[PDB]
């Protein structure tokens, strides 16, 4: 399903996927948001491709990723989590919505979006 | 291709490399397919305990495609594992 990106995101620099392993994950930088945001994506596969390009053109995100995930965001792909961090065989960072769909939250609002690591997401799941 | 010893240093390295540049020349869902093939195949036959984590989160100095191999062959040396094909 088509779609339009909305959202600010959240203001903050420094190593930001670093809070993907801790609380219920961490919001969409700003300044990647900028890139995003008025833009219109055909699914959301397409978004997510989108989003890591845009994560690859981010100093911030840059500088604390190893050369082979700046080559994966890059490429549109997602980048890998610290084996610590894994869940079995899931191992890559996820977006994931805040709100789901139905309860009721919107599919490319990028202030419902955040980034988790596998195992915090499970954990998350858990507290709920 | 089944086992790490069924690789020569330069034949493994061929495949790390691609975690580095567009080899295959696949893009989007493809490429990332491709990718999560050889993560797993990677994991699968060094057996390393960090998985993927040897690419993807590597120490110091160990970051390059060289650095990986180097890495893999000196864990498995330490645990008496068969290394690559020679050579």
């Amino acid at each position: 399903e088509p779609g339009v990106a909305t959202g600010n995101g959240q203001p903050v620099t420094g190593n930001w996927l670093a809070g993907a392993s801790q609380g219920d994950g961490v919001p969409i930088p700003s300044q990647i948001a900028d890139q995003l945001r008025g833009k219109e994506f055909k699914s959301w596969r397409d978004f997510r491709e989108q989003f890591w390009m845009a994560v690859s053109k981010d100093p911030s995100a840059l500088e604390n990723l190893s050369p082979s995930n700046r080559y994966f965001v890059s490429q549109g792909l997602a980048p890998y989590a610290v084996p610590e961090e894994h869940l079995g065989s899931k191992e890559k960072f996820e977006i994931h919505h805040v709100v789901p769909l139905e309860s009721g939250g919107a599919l490319y609002n990028i202030d419902n979006l955040v980034i988790v690591t596998p195992k915090r997401h499970s954990e998350i799941h858990k507290e709920l | 291709k089944n086992n790490l010893s069924d690789y020569t240093e330069s034949e493994f390295l061929e495949i790390i490399e691609e975690f580095f540049k567009n080899k295959s020349g696949l893009k989007g869902s493809e490429l990332e397919k491709r990718m999560d093939k050889l993560v797993k195949h990677f994991e699968e036959v060094t057996s390393h305990p960090r998985k993927s984590g040897v690419i993807f989160h590597p120490k110091p100095g160990f970051e390059t495609p060289e650095g990986i191999v180097k890495e893999v062959k000196e864990w498995r040396a330490a645990n008496g594992l068969p290394g690559f094909k020679a050579g």
